[PDB]
């Protein structure tokens, strides 16, 4: 199974008029540890997206998305918004039928004109799950389900959401071989968005 | 699923002399163990005094005889009836025979 | 057949001219005029509006931005114009995708005058009616300005102007041009020749477009500006044109 | 067969191209049609001129939905201008929606377009389209919008435009009554007033073609449910138009 | 003359100009005859040389083992056309273990002949050929020309001077038809025909060339010495 | 697609396409070869142009093909432009494939047939441009000096000139290069060439730029200043 | 020149265009279109001892509902019939349903457009006159010519002497839309051409066309005759 | 006056000129007729006997479609043969998707579709043949001729070439005389005698006449030459 | 008028231009005799600065086939890379030399397409140069050939291409004889050289090579042709 070599989770949340979404930072072959510095997550704008799967397929769809991104800037003359972004992922996705990108995208961002967060998750062909509460990737996944299931509320703050969504994929991580060597958190508001590093067991 | 090849058995013989040449060959043709025909040739005087016995796959061989026969014609054709030299022939059905290298007559050729 | 009615594009003249080449510059030459000006620390570009110079034509058609560090000013067809954008535009995203780091002024002005060029030699289609002065920066020379004209030859200028009065304009522009001058002298200077090469009664905001290209303002490293047409009218209070 | 691989429009010794010209007089000798951008709409307007007295001119309508927000009308020659609005419904299918999931902007669609007529002038064995465009659309990011397009490519956005015969006249009234403030009724009331200095024949609600693009129409929407799901688009029928006479 | 152009345009008259320069190009080949009987066919040809360093253009090209041709015009057209019937004569060979009838390969060449006469981008042929063969239906001489007829006929004769040489043949048919079982009377009979064609020249062993075709006799050529005895 | 015969013989035998690409080479700016005896010096003429162009990034007509093997040419850029770039990927190729570094006769056919390719092809027109290709062969010490014209006939020649007045820069050479003893240093060849350029490029030392090409790939453009020194030294000695 | 292919004139003509318009009338044939709110009738005007007249028609079954007839030469006719069926067959495989009279009056226009537009094609020099009774808009004439131009028509005219028949059917109408009345409907026609151009059309002299609910079929001489 | 010059182009008064120029080519030509009988067709030929060389009976010009169809044509004989191969193809493309022989309206239609295709095109050349086919199918006898136009029409009699006038003559008379109709060998006689007078137009060459038929009850609806007594018997009444 | 057309006189205009093309190149003349072939071509320099050992008018096509040019000389490159992929093709087919008429049928069938093909069009007009091909084959010995851009070809005792052709044939007429010898034939086609050139006929202004069953096709040096020179001189005067 491709989507289970290199490993890797991320995890998105949504809480009061904010937005968080966190990944894992182990990048292993096999089962041997070959890097603890793979950010998942990239950004174009304000619209967030996280990938889990194949290294080479994660890296190959950030600098395709970030491609598509441009040039969208400069037809439009104005940045996409993540419910148009989502559209576009599911195209791309569902470009590639039958030869597909076996990833695991998450989109995470705050409408600029609305200010409404949202949050969406996709499949390896490009079927998109909206959510309201939270939307888990990674080989993790069932882990990462069971913590959301029972840690999540529906209005957080910020900094109650950092907290939650934390222990949230630290927990779901200490549980999955594949995953776990560092982990990132991004916070996102309208106007301010914060990026953390947790500390980990790294085993 | 379909095995386009078969056997059909058959022997010959090629004993070269000091002014002369031989080329024998069985008539028996067989699919397993029925005959087809008891006098069935498989040695052929293919021109400029050359014989020739592809033997295996009958329809492989029939093939390749045939394809031989034409190239001689075509030889006589583009180089003002110049004869065909043993040697040169034995180039031209290495090639005719790679031609097919993926894809091969299932036979044994002695000329 | 259809041999007659073929114009035959691409041939020599017996002087070893190309027709279509020739006349496409002459068609230029009958187009508002774009003025690239290159100072110590950014670049100005100024177009001079001709066509659609109406009053209920609304601003919402001459500068044109390639990707974050490279715009362009074009003089002739405009729709011709937009197609070799798209195509720049394009390149350029190639190349980030490529290689992971911006592409180089040169390297994309070359593409497109290669572009230019195959319309020339090969094929039986008209070459393309379009004038381009590419204001860029990069890592290798800092700011850089190019022209590339239907020929297909590109380039590199420390100030250029292309369309209706080029020869006016680079008369003025030879006399005071300085190789220490700044952004603002570089404003004025294109202004000031906008004005003085102009076949009309007044420089009003409505007839121009202006773009800069420099460090800072609320950005990174490098920032790229499209002046609106009340900064516009601000800039020409400002420098003396008062229109 | 077809060895027509050279181009048919090429630039004279004085810098012309020639097809163009004769294509933007082909357009200039077209009935006139109208455009005019108000704070809360855009109207265009044409009028409908018959062939044969018994012909039904119901059945050939001068105005186009490109989108359910964008509209188009014309001046010139009619098959060319029924072709382009086939090949820009397909384009907005087919370059935007199926990408985005949503219409493409006024703007995009129009681009397209241009990209379209440009392509006719410059590659082998086609002559240009002998049409003028005008194009009316709201978006979300932009509000309402107005574009001509020429038979060369060239779109301009206008606050107020006409295209056909009496071109210069209308252009002339539409100059003195801009003010910046208009509602979308004024805009139609100096619509329908600009367009009755140039038809010479009989000037009611069968001789003329209005359409808007103002606000949304949930009345034209045949499902309820989604409280995101709006048509601007909207084509003044004829009982309307002599109303408003 | 505005319509002599291409080959896709008709005069006001309805000609087509290209193929009458071809025809043209035809009419100032060397002489070549033909002439059979019930049992044989022969063919007889008249080479030209640049000048004397040089050898002498070949003018009979074999087919099959029983067919042949003499041409009169542009020779690479010649070869084209031979190479055509090479392949279609080793074709009907192959595939249906068949000698190819003379009837038909006329058919074949008539219709490769047409299609270059009608569609823009190519130009007709320059040659004229004279066919000779035999079949399970006898001796056989057909006569093709590059508008695309062909014509079967006892006995012609084409290239410059040749009405001469048909003039002879046409009032000495019925002796030459009976020639049977006799090929040198009927080789004599040809090379006589040929010989009312010549104005300044007279037939060496460098300048003639022959061939036959018959019952029992493959195609064959003569040329130098093996003619000598017909001079 | 198109495939017109642009290139087509003309009654008395001649080609009209080649010869009017040949006055297309003649309206070009001039270029000078010259060999010496372990350097070969390539001079250009500049245009007088504007005074507001930018010298740095303005292309600079000799290109290096290889880092042993430059080319200067006479016509129109751009073609020039496709026709370096043609010559670059095929020296890269034949580096791959046989495991060497082209050879300047190798690499001036190459050139040479493309453009005779263009001559005989239907549907395009034949090149503008004419060419010099200078080098050395690897771990060969002979200097090495090709022409190519837009026909494709190419030759050696031991100094040559194209381009505008070439002809009286020719005849300059013809009449101050000897054969015998060809020039020593590099410095002797770098004044012939310099000379020679003086005889048409009268407005002044700025437009004139100077390669040098030694064996062990030594490729060297020389400052304006140095130009401008030889040029001091020519005029000084030109009267007394 | 410009007046040999499909190109712009200085004026913003096209002569390729006018020249097939007047092709058109190359046979001095005049046919005639009507509506009777139930059904769609056509008559033309056909007119040497050897022919044989059964063979001679303008009027063309296109598919079970659409009937067609055309004015000018017959090859370029022909043609025309042979698209037209085939399109109309390719819709109702393709759709489900079967096509409609303006939709495919709409795509032959479309094709005669691209003839006017690209010069390797020429315009086909005819007039197409397609009938049907839709099931969505009733009785149906819909007429397309050379430059790509189609209408709806309540009723129509085609042919060198077009004006009178023109003029007579406006002349009914103002005095009064339709036929308020197949047959019927037939014999008004016949009475509007023997009134427009005169004399008395024999059964010989007319082909009739009638298109109803779920058909198009063509009258004999037979059943023409018993009209008359 | 320049309308003429290219195919497919109207004239300002609505007509192609290299169309009427192929009927003027095919005016040139030998007289064709095909008469129409109760129960099949007669197609009857003169062949002009320029040399007394050519091989009596040979050089076939009457061709046959499918088993059922026959053929002959006037003007230049390469472009009938090849409109006679494009109608075999078309035939047997026919009896391979609908296992059955093509009527002969479907296949007057395919070859009229091709002659039509030839006059929409500058790059291609009108037929210069008009061609009188037929046979006998299903629905009975059909009898059809085509022009270069691509104009055909089905016929009582037909008849084309040089002597067309004097064969239409002749062939209105015997329609006129015999309302209910004529038999296969009555038709076969009555071609014979018209071919004979026809070629009275043209006494300068000695002709031959060549006759086929194709009938239900003479042929069992097949297509078959006239060679035996009755081809004598056909000859002697026309000669008397 | 395309590039296929006929005349009224019956021939095709491009194939009459090439060869009023080919009669302005320079002159190359073959002899041919029972010891083998001598082609020999001159070398015209247009400048003195022009290095003559880079004109190269004598190729080999195999050991046992040479050729000369004469012509837009440009145009010989692809034909010359056709002959030799066709001689080395024909020897890995069939272990044996080709011989050397079905050598120049190829290159004719090649010149022939700038139509249509002689097994049923490569360039967009003929060429303009014509060939000389020596060579030796077991069947017919020495032979020479000359090709022309009609796709016909001869073979010749002696033959001379080029500008001064006429006058250099008018020679050969009447000196070949079937006795000559090797070094016979080079005089002879130094001689005729040097009196249809204008420029003093030397070792850098033209150059000879050979073809013989032994040793095969071989270019001669400037000291032998020098040498050779000399003699003719010397047996002159």
């Amino acid at each position: 199974d491709p989507s289970s070599i290199n490993g890797g989770i991320v995890v998105a949340m949504t809480g009061k008029d904010c937005v968080a979404i966190a990944c894992d930072l182990r990048l292993g072959s096999q089962s041997l540890g070959v890097s603890n510095k793979f950010e998942k997550i990239f950004h174009y704008g304000h619209v967030f997206l996280g990938i889990t799967g194949l290294a080479t397929d994660v890296t190959t769809l950030n600098e395709m998305f970030r491609y598509k991104t441009n040039l969208y800037k400069l037809k439009e003359e104005r940045a996409i918004e993540p419910e148009t972004f989502t559209q576009l992922v599911s195209s791309s996705l569902y470009e590639r039928r039958f030869g597909p990108y076996f990833v695991g995208p998450v989109v995470a961002g705050i409408n600029s004109k609305s200010g409404k967060p949202f949050i969406a998750g996709f499949d390896l062909i490009g079927c998109i799950d909206e959510a309201k509460d939270f939307i888990v990737s990674g080989t993790a996944s069932d882990q990462l389900f069971g913590m959301c299931e029972s840690l999540y509320e529906p209005n957080l703050e910020p900094e109650d959401l950092f907290e939650t969504i934390s222990q949230a994929l630290l927990n779901a991580a200490d549980r999955d071989a594949l995953s776990g060597w560092g982990a990132v958190v991004y916070i996102i508001k309208k106007d301010e968005v914060v990026k953390r590093y947790l500390k980990m067991r790294q085993d | 699923q379909f095995n386009p090849y078969g056997d059909n058995g058959g022997t010959i013989l090629g004993i070269a002399g000091e002014d002369f040449a031989v080329l024998a060959g069985d008539t028996r043709n067989i699919t397993d163990y029925s005959i087809n025909s008891r006098y069935e040739p498989k040695v052929f005087d293919c021109g400029d005094n050359i014989v020739m016995s592809a033997n295996g796959f009958a329809a492989d061989g029939d093939a390749l005889v045939k394809r031989f026969k034409n190239s001689v014609k075509w030889y006589h054709f583009d180089h003002n009836d110049k004869k065909l030299s043993i040697n040169s022939a034995a180039r031209n059905i290495q090639h005719l025979l790679y031609g097919k290298r993926f894809f091969p007559y299932y036979v044994h050729t002695i000329i | 057949g259809s041999r007659r009615y073929d114009s035959r594009t691409t041939i020599f003249s017996p002087e070893g001219r190309l027709y279509q080449v020739e006349y496409a510059l002459e068609s230029i030459s009958h187009a508002g005029t774009a003025i690239g000006i290159m100072a110590s620390d950014g670049i100005v570009l100024a177009a001079e509006r001709k066509v659609t110079s109406t009053l209920l034509e609304q601003d919402t058609e001459k500068l044109y931005k390639l990707n974050d560090k490279i715009a362009v000013a074009v003089a002739g067809l405009t729709a011709d114009a937009e197609i070799l954008i798209n195509t720049a535009r394009i390149h350029a995203q190639n190349y980030l995708k490529t290689y992971n780091e911006d592409i180089p002024v040169e390297i994309l002005v070359r593409r497109l005058s290669d572009i230019k060029q195959g319309y020339t030699q090969h094929g039986g289609l008209r070459p393309f009616g379009v004038s381009f002065i590419y204001a860029g920066y990069d890592d290798r020379y800092g700011y850089q300005l190019y022209t590339s004209n239907p020929s297909g030859n590109y380039t590199g200028w420390k100030a250029i102007s292309v369309g209706a009065n080029t020869s006016a304009a680079q008369t003025l522009l030879q006399m005071d041009y300085k190789d220490d001058m700044k952004v603002d002298d570089a404003i004025e200077l294109a202004l000031k020749t906008l004005s003085k090469t102009t076949d009309s009664s007044a420089l009003t905001y409505d007839r121009l477009e202006f773009a800069t290209i420099r460090k800072g303002a609320n950005d990174g490293e490098v920032y790229q500006k499209i002046f609106k047409p009340q900064e516009i009218k601000d800039i020409l209070v400002k420098t003396g044109i008062t229109k | 067969t077809d060895r027509y691989s050279f181009s048919l429009t090429t630039f004279s010794p004085s810098g012309k191209l020639g097809q163009i010209d004769y294509a933007l007089t082909a357009v200039k000798q077209g009935v006139t049609s109208l455009g005019i951008k108000a704070t809360n709409g855009v109207v265009i307007a044409t009028e409908k001129k018959s062939s044969s007295p018994l012909a039904m001119s119901e059945t050939l309508s001068k105005v186009s939905l490109l989108t359910p927000d964008i509209g188009a009308v014309y001046s010139g020659m009619g098959p060319d201008y029924r072709v382009l609005v086939d090949k820009s419904r397909k384009v907005a299918h087919t370059s935007y929606k199926r990408i985005y999931g949503e219409y493409p902007p006024t703007k995009l669609l129009v681009s397209e377009v241009a990209k379209i007529m440009q392509e006719a002038t410059q590659s082998g064995g086609v002559r240009p389209f002998g049409v003028s465009l005008l194009i009316a659309g709201h978006d979300e990011f932009n509000g309402f919008s107005l574009y001509q397009v020429d038979p060369s490519g060239s779109y301009f956005p206008w606050k107020a435009t006409a295209i056909g015969k009496g071109s210069v006249a209308a252009k002339t009234f539409l100059e003195k009554r801009w003010n910046d403030e208009l509602e979308l009724e004024d805009a139609i009331h100096i619509a329908l007033l600009t367009l009755k200095e140039s038809v010479e024949g009989e000037f009611n609600g069968d001789t003329i073609e209005l359409a808007i693009i103002g606000d949304e129409n949930p009345d034209l929407l045949g499902y309820t449910g989604i409280p995101t799901d709006g048509p601007r688009f909207r084509k003044l029928t004829s009982q309307e138009i002599n109303d408003r006479l | 003359n505005n319509y002599d152009g291409d080959t896709v345009t008709f005069s006001p008259t309805g000609r087509l100009f290209q193929v009458e320069y071809a025809l043209e190009a035809i009419k100032q080949g060397s002489v070549t005859v033909g002439l059979r009987s019930n049992t044989h066919a022969v063919l007889v040809a008249l080479k030209r040389n640049a000048d004397e360093l040089s050898s002498y253009q070949k003018k009979i090209i074999k087919c099959d083992e029983h067919m042949g041709l003499s041409l009169a015009g542009l020779a690479p057209d010649a070869r084209v056309l031979s190479n055509y019937l090479r392949q279609q004569c080793n074709y009907s060979s192959l595939v249906f273990n068949r000698k190819l009838a003379v009837e038909r390969a006329g058919h074949l060449l008539c219709d490769k002949a047409q299609k270059n006469t009608q569609s823009y981008g190519g130009r007709p042929y320059g040659v004229g050929l004279l066919i000779i063969g035999y079949d399970k239906s006898g001796a056989h001489l057909l006569e093709f020309q590059p508008s695309g007829n062909v014509t079967e006929l006892y006995g012609t004769a084409i290239g410059a001077r040749s009405q001469g040489a048909k003039t002879y043949l046409e009032r000495t048919l019925d002796t030459f038809i009976k020639i049977d079982g006799n090929p040198d009377e009927l080789i004599k009979a040809g090379v006589e025909a040929i010989s009312q064609s010549l104005r300044d020249e007279s037939l060496t062993v460098d300048n003639l060339s022959i061939a036959i075709v018959g019952k029992d006799t493959p195609f064959t050529i003569y040329d130098g010495e093996a003619v000598a005895k017909y001079i | 697609g198109y495939d017109r015969a642009l290139s087509i013989f003309s009654p008395d035998g001649h080609i009209f396409q080649v010869e009017y690409a040949l006055e297309a080479v003649k309206r070009g700016t001039c270029a000078v070869g010259v060999k010496g005896k372990n350097c070969v010096v390539l001079g250009c003429e500049r245009r007088s142009t504007l005074k507001l162009q930018d010298t740095r990034i303005t292309p600079s007509k000799v290109s290096k093909i290889d880092s042993h093997v430059v080319l200067s040419f006479s016509g129109l850029n751009a073609d020039s432009r496709i026709l370096i770039e043609k010559a670059r990927v095929e020296a890269q190729s034949h580096r791959l494939t046989l495991e060497d570094p082209v050879t300047v006769e190798y690499l001036t056919r190459y050139v040479a047939g493309v453009q005779q390719r263009y001559t005989q092809s239907g549907g395009v027109r034949p090149f503008g441009v004419s060419t010099l290709i200078a080098g050395f062969d690897p771990r060969d010490d002979e200097p090495k000096l090709y022409q190519t014209e837009p026909s494709g006939i190419y030759s050696s020649w031991s100094a040559q000139t194209i381009g505008r007045n070439s002809k009286t820069v020719r005849e300059f050479l013809e009449k101050n290069y000897d054969r015998k003893e060809p020039p020593a240093t590099v410095e002797e060849c770098v004044k012939l060439t310099v000379r020679s350029l003086l005889e048409v490029v009268q407005t002044g030392a700025k437009n004139i730029e100077i390669t040098v090409v030694k064996p062990d790939s030594d490729i060297v453009a020389l400052s304006s200043e140095e130009i401008n020194q030889y040029v001091t030294q020519i005029e000084q000695e030109k009267q007394e | 020149y410009d007046r040999h292919i499909t190109i712009f004139s200085p004026e913003g003509r096209l002569y390729q265009v006018e020249y097939a318009f007047k092709a058109t009338n190359q046979t001095n044939i005049n046919s005639l279109a009507v509506r009777g709110k139930d059904c769609t009738v056509v008559i033309s005007q056909k007119k040497d001892k050897l022919l044989d007249p059964t063979t001679v028609s303008y009027i063309f079954c296109i598919s079970r509902t659409i009937g067609m007839v055309v004015n000018g030469p017959i090859p370029d006719a022909r043609n025309a019939a042979l698209r037209a069926k085939a399109e109309a067959a390719e819709f109702r495989y393709k759709y489900g349903y079967d096509m409609p009279c303006d939709v495919l009056a709409k795509r032959m226009a479309n094709l005669s457009q691209i003839y006017t537009q690209r010069a390797y094609m020429r315009p086909l020099g005819v007039i197409l006159t397609f009938v049907s009774v839709d099931e969505e808009l009733g009785p149906s004439i819909y007429k397309t010519d050379p430059a790509g131009y189609y209408v709806g028509y309540k009723a129509t005219a085609t042919g060198p002497k077009q004006q009178e028949i023109t003029t007579n059917l406006e002349n009914h109408f103002k005095k009064s839309d339709h036929i308020n009345e197949w047959e019927k409907v037939v014999e008004f026609a016949i009475t509007h051409m023997i009134d427009a151009l005169g004399t008395e059309f024999s059964k010989n002299d007319l082909e009739v066309g009638v298109a109803t609910k779920d058909k198009f079929f063509t009258l004999s001489a037979e059943n023409i005759e018993e009209r008359l | 006056t320049g309308y003429d010059l290219s195919n497919s182009v109207f004239s300002p008064d609505g007509r192609n000129f290299q169309v009427e120029y192929a009927v003027k080519a095919v005016e040139n030509g030998t007289t064709s007729i095909g008469i129409k009988c109760n129960d099949g067709v007669v197609f009857a030929v003169e062949k002009l006997i320029t040399s007394k060389l050519l091989v009596p009976q040979k050089n076939v010009k009457i061709q046959v479609v499918d088993r059922h169809i026959g053929c002959v044509y006037s003007g230049l004989i390469p472009d009938g043969r090849h409109l006679v191969n494009r109608g075999r193809e078309e035939a047997a493309s026919f009896k391979k998707l609908y296992k059955t022989p093509i009527p002969i309206p479907a296949f007057a239609d395919r070859l009229g579709q091709y002659v039509q295709a030839h006059t929409l095109y500058n790059s291609v050349r009108p037929f210069g043949v008009s061609t009188i086919f037929g046979g006998v199918d299903k629905n009975g006898a059909h009898l059809y001729m085509l022009e270069p136009s691509g104009s055909y029409w089905g016929y009582k009699g037909a008849a084309t070439g040089k002597g067309r006038q004097s064969a239409k003559a002749e062939l209105e008379k015997l329609v006129d005389h015999h309302p209910e109709g004529l038999s296969a060998r009555e038709a076969v006689k009555q071609a014979a005698k018209i071919i004979y007078l026809a070629h009275e137009d043209n006494k300068e060459k000695d002709f031959e006449l060549e006759i086929s038929w194709c009938s239900l009850s003479e042929t069992n609806g097949l297509h078959k030459f006239v060679k035996g007594d009755l081809l004598q018997e056909a000859i002697d009444f026309a000669q008397k | 008028r395309g590039v296929s057309t006929f005349s009224p006189e019956g021939r095709l205009f491009q194939v009459e231009y090439s060869l009023e093309a080919i009669k302005l190149g320079s002159t190359a003349i073959g002899i041919a005799t029972k010891e083998g072939v001598v082609l020999g071509v001159e070398k015209r320099a247009t400048s003195p600065l022009l290095e003559s050992d880079s004109i190269e008018k004598i190729v080999e096509i195999d050991r046992h086939i040479g050729c000369a040019m004469s012509g837009l000389t440009a145009d010989a490159r692809s034909m010359i890379e056709h002959a030799r992929t066709a001689a080395v093709t024909h020897n890995l087919y069939y272990d044996e030399d080709i011989n050397v008429e079905s050598l120049t049928q190829s290159v004719c069938d090649l010149a022939l397409r700038f139509g249509e093909g002689a097994s049923g069009r490569l360039m967009s007009r003929p060429f303009g140069v014509a060939l000389l091909i020596a060579g030796h084959d077991a069947d017919d010995g020495y032979q020479l050939f000359h090709a022309e851009p009609s796709g016909t070809f001869y073979r010749y005792n002696a033959k001379a291409i080029g500008s001064g052709s006429e006058g250099a044939q008018a020679e050969l007429l009447n000196e070949w004889h079937s006795s000559l010898t090797l070094k016979e034939a080079e005089l002879l086609v130094l001689k005729i050289l040097k009196q249809v050139m204008e420029e003093k006929l030397d070792e850098n202004n033209a150059q000879l090579s050979c073809i013989t069953k032994q040793d095969g096709f071989k270019i001669y040096d400037n000291e032998k042709t020098a040498e050779l020179i000399k003699e003719l001189k010397e047996k002159e005067a």
